[PDB]
RNA sequence: GCCAAGCUAAUACAUGAACCAACCGGGUGUUCUCCACGUGAGACGCCCAGCGAAUGAAUGACAGUAAAACCAAUGCCUUGCAGUAACACCCAGCAGUGUUGACUCAAUUCAUUCCGUGCGAAAGCCGGCUUGUU
């Protein structure tokens, strides 16, 4: 296999410019896809700007202090992927990740007691030995025994802290979803209707609360509430809404002046 | 003959003062026996537990088919 | 409080409705049904007695079987305003 | 060494595939076991990945299951009568999975005789010995189950005809069923 | 006492090899009803994906095929492509012309381009050669077939 | 680049943990208690019933009809069919229900099998306090 990962393969979100490093953490297997991760080197210098370099970043992960989904992790290519809750309990951060509605990863700070409730989309249903029904995850957990109404493309919302799944939402129209792939992800809406296409991918219609419709591809949403009213967490600052790129310069420029 | 303490009898050797004594290996002290005993309890109990949530989810299969049952039931006792 | 006394583990085959009178005997039964789970159920005439007829077969062994006696909530006038219920219904069947 | 790629193939217009590339160990073959009759020899081959194939070299008994019946035991190997293939593996007796073979009928005589008490033929079981809550079991057997001829007399003489269904020269081990109905009277005619 | 068993089938039985099934047994006295076509015999034939109909001559046949994606292993996934039978010459095989203009940027315009594919025909459809065909890709099944024949227009 | 002889360890190599510790089914006994004089019932003895792998058998669903007789067996009410999950108990719902677009797949039960080519609680190490044959 390959351990080396190069600067300008890494990952655009990771922020790392090109002139610096001409090698990039290349991320350790583990729950999430080196593509759809930060390590958590990368994570606690380059994003809390806790660790100057990459030695002094070592540094904080071998002592444990960082904690992901309610464990201590030492391994700086730990992949730490979107939908975790990472808490530093010296500066009490207990911040979970997310993606803002330009697609990139946001560190969206929790409340106490918001760390125990955490998400995750079921991706295969099997039973193991013994007869046992079996769900995997989106972050490679494997839930032991799942609600009997639990599907395919529904998410449980799983205590960190007890280790046990306390609701589900079932994977309907008139669900609050957020996307998770491509230049959609990172916005919130309401699934109006899904069109199944058996064998290829399924394409799935959504519309946020702005109204604007737009669509994506069914393995992109993840449920994040019952309504678009009313999220189980706490979402990113923007709300998941795109406004107009025209809108986006205006407003920037206008409180630019404001400044001066 | 067992039942006595070995640390008494190994050889001990000076040099030119200190005496070197090697470590004794396989010796099962009560706070070895301490994990080694909680080693095979834990392990019983881990699957104890195994079997409660695998009664308590055959509890959660059967008490909706019993609810399904009797509501056919009780539908067809009125026709 | 009620009359009815669930009794098991009688089995049908194995002992004869005779030899199940006789736990039975001493204390007034009313009525005596016999089951496939092996339960009977056995209508007691006092009810008072039924009170009394745990206490005195608890821990009780029955034709080589340790037997177990408790108090059954359906009693018998119940029963029977459904037995009567049965006939009149059946017999607009028949007529059908 | 042998190679499982299709570089050497000509393409399906004909040509000729000029190679830029050396062999690959990913693409390797290994030698066949030519597995025969006789006492157990296995070999081990360190596959890929860590797991060992069993390379048989010659082989005695195997699981024979009676698929009408749902039973299974363990005979030897008597011979072997037909290859699809070639006779030039009957001849030199080869194993191969779905070639014909004879095993010991005796571990189906004495369950069937244990099963429903028809002693076919007429330490062994002795069907009168039974203790007469059985024979009640065996006429509720009797009615469910009905026995062909040609399997019968196959039991009565002794040697019953078979079919392997494991592969000798990858599990190590030589399983088979033996031949029921349409099979059976197929095998037969070329057999005679 | 006896069973009548099933008699042989000169009609299928010609392979030098006995011709069966390798996810039923066709010899049982009782059968499981599970697996039993309208004419009391004992047959496998799965329904693949994609909602593509089970054609009755792979449920009440008596052909034994074990490349045909509705009664064998052989399992439809990836591309599912349509072409015009060019060529039935072999034997459970066909050859099919996927005919399509390409597009030449430079000058504007389109030429007419023709590719061949080597597809597996189950004994289920018989296709002419001219007629029309839905493939499906399955599992190298020999040198040249990654198709097989989903249905005959 | 190399031999021969003396010790000596390990988380190197090998062997091996009965009780504490269950549910579960199949084959049986010329075994004992019973009912009328066999789809009879109950206890007990022994032979298997772990993960994985090999072979075979069953599951791994139906989804284009409405009423009566008849006979054998088994449920019930009471001494003829209205109601009714399944079940001859110690468990009166401890699964009649995996998944995929589709599986000869997952998983479960039944029968035979594993011979070096598998499986320990490394028979392992280190720390803390109240320093504890839990
Ligand atoms: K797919
Ligand atoms: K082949």
């Amino acid at each position: 296999a390959k351990k080396h990962l190069k600067r300008l393969y890494a990952p655009k979100d990771w922020m790392l410019s090109k002139l610096t490093g001409v090698f990039a953490p290349r991320p350790r297997p583990g729950p999430h896809k080196l593509r759809e991760c930060l390590p958590l080197l990368v994570i606690i210098r380059n994003r809390l700007k806790y660790a100057l370099n990459a030695r002094e970043g070592e540094m904080i992960l071998r002592q444990g202090l960082v904690h992901v989904d309610n464990h201590p992790r030492r391994d700086g290519k730990y992949p730490a992927g979107f939908m975790d809750v990472v808490e530093i309990p010296k500066t009490g951060d207990r911040f979970r990740l997310m993606y803002d509605v330009k697609g990139r990863f946001a560190l969206v700070n929790l409340s106490e007691a918001e760390a125990q409730i955490k998400l995750m989309k079921v991706v295969n249903l099997y039973t193991a030995t013994g007869r046992v029904p079996v769900a995997v995850t989106h972050d490679g957990h494997r839930i032991r025994y799942p609600d009997p109404h639990t599907s395919i493309g529904d998410t449980i919302v799983y205590n960190v802290k007890e280790k046990k799944c306390v609701d589900l939402i079932k994977n309907r129209q008139g669900k609050a979803v957020i996307v998770t792939g491509g230049a959609n992800r990172g916005r919130i809406g309401e699934i109006v209707k899904v069109e199944c296409h058996p064998g290829a991918f399924n394409i799935a219609h959504l519309k946020d609360a702005s109204g604007a419709e737009f669509a994506t591809r069914a393995a992109n949403i993840f449920v994040i509430g019952k309504d678009l009213n009313n999220l189980q967490v706490t979402v990113p600052k923007q709300q998941g809404l795109r406004m107009n790129v025209i809108q986006e310069r205006e407003e920037r420029l206008i409180a630019a002046e404001a400044r001066k | 003959s067992r039942t006595e303490d070995v640390r008494k009898y190994v050889v001990r050797r000076r040099v030119v003062d200190r005496l070197k004594a090697p470590k004794i290996q396989r010796l099962i002290t009560p706070r070895v026996k301490a994990r080694r005993a909680k080693k095979a309890k834990d392990a019983i109990a881990k699957v104890r537990a195994s079997a409660a949530e695998r009664r308590e989810y055959l509890r959660l299969i059967a008490s909706n088919r019993r609810a399904l049952r009797q509501r056919d039931h009780s539908k067809k006792h009125t026709r | 409080n009620s009359s009815c006394v669930f009794v098991s583990p009688i089995f049908r085959p194995s002992t004869t409705k005779a030899q199940v009178m006789e736990l039975f005997a001493g204390v007034k039964v009313q009525r005596l049904r016999m089951y496939r789970q092996n339960f009977a159920y056995a209508y007691l005439d006092s009810p008072a007695a039924a009170k009394k007829f745990v206490e005195e077969k608890n821990g009780t062994e029955f034709r080589g079987h340790t037997l177990r006696v408790a108090l059954s909530a359906r009693s018998l006038e119940k029963l029977r305003a459904r037995q009567e219920a049965a006939n009149v219904v059946i017999a607009a069947h028949r007529h059908y | 060494g042998i190679v499982r790629s299709r570089l050497h193939k000509r393409k399906i217009t004909g040509g000729k595939t000029k190679i830029h590339r050396k062999r690959m160990k990913a693409e390797l073959g290994r030698l066949p076991a030519n597995t025969r009759l006789g006492a157990r020899r296995v070999s081990p081959v360190r596959a890929r990945g860590g797991n060992f194939k069993i390379r048989a070299l010659r082989l005695d008994t195997g699981n024979f299951a009676w698929a009408s019946e749902a039973i299974a035991h363990r005979v030897r190997l008597l011979d072997v009568v037909y290859n699809a293939t070639s006779n030039e593996l009957v001849r030199t007796k080869t194993l191969v999975k779905n070639c014909i073979v004879a095993v010991d009928a005796a571990p189906f005589k004495r369950w069937y005789a244990k099963h429903y008490g028809i002693d076919l033929d007429a330490d062994k079981y002795d069907v009168n010995k039974a203790s007469p809550k059985l024979q009640r079991e065996w006429t509720r057997r009797r009615r469910n189950h009905r026995v062909e001829k040609a399997i019968a007399d196959q039991l009565r003489e002794g040697r019953v005809l078979a079919r392997i269904t494991s592969r000798p020269g990858q599990s190590g081990r030589a399983d088979g069923i033996l031949l029921e109905g349409a099979e059976l009277q197929f095998y037969l005619k070329r057999l005679e | 006492q006896y069973y009548h068993a099933h008699a042989v089938d000169a009609t299928i039985q010609h392979e030098k090899a006995y011709q069966r099934q390798t996810a039923v047994n066709e010899n049982m006295h009782r059968p499981s009803r599970k697996h039993v076509n309208k004419s009391g015999h004992i047959r496998y034939s799965k329904k693949i994906g994609l909602g593509f109909k089970t054609p009755a001559k792979a449920l009440n046949g008596k052909y034994i095929d074990r490349k045909c994606p509705f009664t064998s292993n052989v399992v439809i996934r990836g591309r599912i492509l349509r072409g015009v039978v060019h060529s039935t010459k072999m034997h459970r095989t066909i050859i099919i012309r996927r005919n399509y203009l390409h597009f030449i940027k430079k000058y504007q315009r389109y030429q007419k381009r023709h590719k061949s594919l080597a597809v597996h025909c189950s004994p289920a459809f018989d296709p002419k050669q001219g007629d029309e065909v839905v493939i499906g890709q399955c599992r190298p099944l020999s040198k040249t077939i990654r198709y097989n024949v989903l249905e005959v227009v």
